[PDB]
C-alpha cells in the first residue's frame, strides 16, 4: 500500500539527477500495487487449479509469463530467477 | 536484510508479509516474496527509465504524471500491461489521424 | 479568413498537449451531487472523491471520442455524429 | 475561479481543517 | 447535466483528436456521461454503505471503477 | 459439483421437463462461475475493511455488486430469507 | 441437514467447505454458504424457468444448450450476467439488421 | 435468375438456426495440431481441448463478423471488407 | 491455416448475419483465426506446463480463455 | 464423415446427447 521511498530508489539508480512529483509518487504507488493484485491473484488461482496449499516462486513465475506481454515478462522471470539466487549465495 | 541479500530496492519483508495478509494460499514459499519483489522492481525501473527519458527529452528535471503516460503509451508491452488503467492527469499521446491533417 | 480546419487543427495539438481537467469543477460537482443526492438523500463526498470521479470521467469521455472519431472516418466523414458514438459504444461492449 | 466549491454540504472532507490545493509538489524523502 | 457545456465537451473531443463535431453531440455525450456517472456512482455507495460510513471516500470511488474494469492510478 | 441440486430446481419449475447432459455441464459451469465471482467479490470487501470473516453480508453486497438490478433485488431478498430460516 | 433448515435444495454444507478451502478469507461465518446457496439456488432456478419455456416454445421436452442460449439472450438480465460468457452448442439469438431485409 | 440478396438471407437464417460446429473438425484439428507443435514438439491434447477450442475459436469469429457486419453497415455498405474487421477489432481493444 | 476453407468462413459470417461477403474477408479471417488460436493455445500450454504436464486439457483451455476473458462453458 | 480424428498420435485421450438422470 505505500512503497514511495522505493521507488524513488530505484528512480536514483536509473535517474540519478531527475526527481518525481507526489502526483507521479501516486502513480507509482497505485502500480505497483495494481501489479502486485494481479500477479498475486493469478498465482493463487494456480496454486488453486493444482490443489496445491502453497504459492511459491514457480508459481509467482507462471503468473508473470501469463500476465506479462513478451518481452517483459521473458525479462522480468529472468531478474526474478536472478533474484532468488543472488539471495542464498556467497 | 532480505532485500540486500536479493540486491534488490524493494521490500522482500513487507513482500511476504502482504502475501500471507492477503489470503492468496495458506502458505509462501521461501523464494516466492523475493521473486515477487524482484519483478516488481524490474517493472517499475522500466516505467521510471522511460517516463525520465521523457521527462529529460523535454528538458525537465523532474517526473510528472504526464511523464508516466507518455512513457507507457510508446512502449508496446507497457501499453498492453496496462490498458486498461487510467492514470489521472496524464493525457493522452499527441496523435492526430492522418486523413485529417493537409495532404 | 475562415480556415475553420486550421482553427480545429490547433485545438486539437492545443488539447493533446495538456493534461487539466476540461470539464469546469464547479458544474461537475453539482452534476456529481445530483446523481449522488438521487441515489441517498444524506449522502456526501470527499471532495478527492468527486476529483476521482472526474479524472475517470474525462478520460472515458476521451477514449470515447477516440472510438468515436474512428467510426466517422470509417464512414468518410469528418464530422462526428451521434450514430458514430452509438457504434463505438455498442462494439465496446456498452 | 475553477475550484469545487468544498462550502457545499454535500461535500465532508476528512481533514476539513486545510483546503486542497490543485498542486503537484516534489515528493522527497 | 446542461451544466456540462458545449465548449466543454468540445475540448475533450479535441484531445480525442476530434476535428469537426456536429451540434447533435453535445446532448448524447451528455447522457453517455450521465450513464457513466450513474453506474460508478451506484457501486461507489454500495462500497461506502458495506462499509456503514455515509460519506464516499476516494478509495470507494476507486473500487467501484476496478469493478468496472476501469482501473484508476493516482487517488490510493 | 451440482447437477443433482440442479436437477432438483429443474423439476420444481417444470416438473414435466427433462435436460440434455451436456446442458447439465453449463448449468455446472454456470453454478461454479457465478459462485468464483460472488466469493471473490466478498474476500475482497473483507479485505477491504480489515475484516477477517466472510459473513452474510459481504455475500449481499457482493449480489449487489454483481448482479443487475432485479436479478440482484430477488437475489438478495432470497437470501436473506434463507438465512433468518437458518437461525430457528 | 443445514439445507433443509434453511429451507434450500442447493447444499449448504458443500458451499461452506469450498469456501473455507477456497482461499477467500481466513473465517467463514455459518451465515455465509447458506445466503449463497440460497443465491446460486435462485439463479439457478431463473435459468430453468427460462429455458424450460424456450424448450417448450419450440415443442420440445428436454432443455439442451441451444434453450439456455435462448433463454439467457432473451433476458435483458441474465444477458448482462452472462454477457462475456459462451454457451457451447448454443448458436445466436436468430436476428437479422432491418437494413438487410427487403423494405 | 441471380437472387445473391435472396440467396444470402437464406444461409443466415440456416445458420443463425443451427448450432452445429461450422468448421470441418479434422481440419481445425490439423490447425490446432501445427499451432500446438510449433509450441512445443511432443505437445498433446485431448480430443475435448480440441473442441473446447473449436466452440470458443466459432463463438469468437461469429460475434466478430456481427461486429463487422455493423461497421459495414455503418458506412452505407452491406459487404463486409477487411476494413470493418480491422475497425471493429480496434475499437473492440484487440 | 488454409485448411479453413471460404464455406466454412461464409458460414460463420452467415451465423453472424452477414448478407455479402468480399473476397478479401477469407484471408484477414484466417489470420485473425490464428492469432487467436495462438494466443489461447499459449496460455493453455503454460497451465499445462506449470502442473508439469505435457497433455492439454479442456480444463486447461477453459482457464487460458477465462485468462482472457472469454469464459466458456460446457467443459468443467 | 466430418469427425475429429483420433488416430492421431497428437491426440492422447487417455485421462477422457443423453438426457441426464439421477
Ligand atoms: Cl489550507
Amino acid at each position: 500500500e505505500s512503497y514511495a521511498i522505493y521507488v524513488y530508489k530505484v528512480l536514483k539508480q536509473v535517474h540519478p539527477d531527475t526527481g518525481i512529483s507526489s502526483k507521479a509518487m501516486s502513480i507509482m504507488n497505485s502500480f505497483v500495487n495494481d501489479v502486485f493484485e494481479r500477479i498475486a491473484g493469478e498465482a493463487s488461482r494456480l496454486a488453486h487449479y493444482n490443489k496445491r496449499s502453497t504459492i511459491t516462486s514457480r508459481e509467482i513465475q507462471t503468473a508473470v509469463r501469463l500476465l506479462l506481454p513478451g518481452e517483459l515478462a521473458k525479462h522480468a522471470v529472468s531478474e526474478g530467477t536472478k533474484a532468488v539466487t543472488k539471495y542464498t549465495s556467497a | 536484510t532480505r532485500s540486500s541479500r536479493a540486491g534488490l530496492q524493494f521490500p522482500v519483508g513487507r513482500v511476504h508479509r502482504l502475501l500471507r495478509k492477503g489470503n492468496y494460499a495458506e502458505r509462501v514459499g521461501a523464494g516466492a516474496p523475493v521473486y515477487l519483489a524482484a519483478v516488481l522492481e524490474y517493472l517499475t525501473a522500466e516505467i521510471l527509465e522511460l517516463a525520465g527519458n521523457a521527462a529529460r527529452d523535454n528538458k525537465k528535471t523532474r517526473i510528472i504524471p504526464r511523464h508516466l503516460q507518455l512513457a507507457v503509451r510508446n512502449d508496446e508491452e507497457l501499453n498492453k500491461l496496462l490498458g486498461r488503467v487510467t492514470i489521472a492527469q496524464g493525457g493522452v499521446l499527441p496523435n492526430i489521424q492522418s486523413v485529417l491533417l493537409p495532404k | 479568413r475562415y480556415r475553420p480546419g486550421t482553427v480545429a487543427l490547433r485545438e486539437i495539438r492545443r488539447y493533446q498537449k495538456s493534461t487539466e481537467l476540461l470539464i469546469r469543477k464547479l458544474p461537475f460537482q453539482r452534476l456529481v451531487r445530483e446523481i449522488a443526492q438521487d441515489f441517498k438523500t444524506d449522502l456526501r463526498f470527499q471532495s478527492s472523491a468527486v476529483m476521482a470521479l472526474q479524472e475517470a470521467s474525462e478520460a472515458y469521455l476521451v477514449a470515447l471520442f477516440e472510438d468515436t472519431n474512428l467510426c466517422a472516418i470509417h464512414a468518410k466523414r469528418v464530422t462526428i455524429m451521434p450514430k458514430d458514438i452509438q457504434l463505438a459504444r455498442r462494439i465496446r461492449g456498452e | 475561479p475553477n475550484e469545487y466549491d468544498l462550502n457545499d454540504s454535500f461535500l465532508d472532507d476528512e481533514e476539513e481543517d486545510y483546503e486542497p490545493t490543485d498542486e503537484d509538489s516534489d515528493w522527497e524523502p | 447535466i446542461q451544466g456540462i457545456t458545449k465548449p466543454a465537451i468540445r475540448r475533450l473531443a479535441r484531445r480525442g483528436g476530434v476535428k469537426r463535431i456536429s451540434g447533435l453531440i453535445y446532448e448524447e455525450t451528455r447522457g453517455v456521461l450521465k450513464v457513466f456517472l450513474e453506474n460508478v456512482i451506484r457501486d461507489a455507495v454500495t462500497y461506502t454503505e458495506h462499509a456503514k460510513r455515509k460519506t464516499v471516500t476516494a478509495m470507494d470511488v476507486v473500487y467501484a471503477l476496478k469493478r468496472q474494469g476501469r482501473t484508476l492510478y493516482g487517488f490510493g
